[PDB]
């Protein structure tokens, strides 16, 4: 996956294209907790 | 209830949106979240009558 945004900080808008082994692979919402996941 | 934005440092590329609100500054001294001197609210009501 790849995390897109301008400044994060719940001020501008972000994008959260990810990928997994399930069927729901793309999940785009306004989030701020995704800083450095693994 | 209806609102518009009239203060922005830059322009808008077509088909884009901006829902954020802040306190605009057009001087050297920053507002730092204070809406006082040289600190404008960029979102202003239409005031329809």
């Amino acid at each position: 996956g790849w995390i897109f945004g301008t400044t994060l900080d719940s001020k501008t808008q972000s994008l959260l294209i990810v990928n997994n082994a399930t069927n729901v692979v793309i999940k785009v919402c306004e989030f701020q907790f995704c800083n450095d996941p693994f | 209830n209806y609102l518009y934005r009239l203060f922005r440092k830059s322009k808008l590329k077509p088909f884009e949106r901006d829902i954020s609100t802040e306190i605009y500054q057009a001087g050297n001294k920053p507002c730092n979240g204070v809406a006082g001197p040289n600190c404008y609210s960029p979102l202003q009501s239409y005031g329809f009558r």
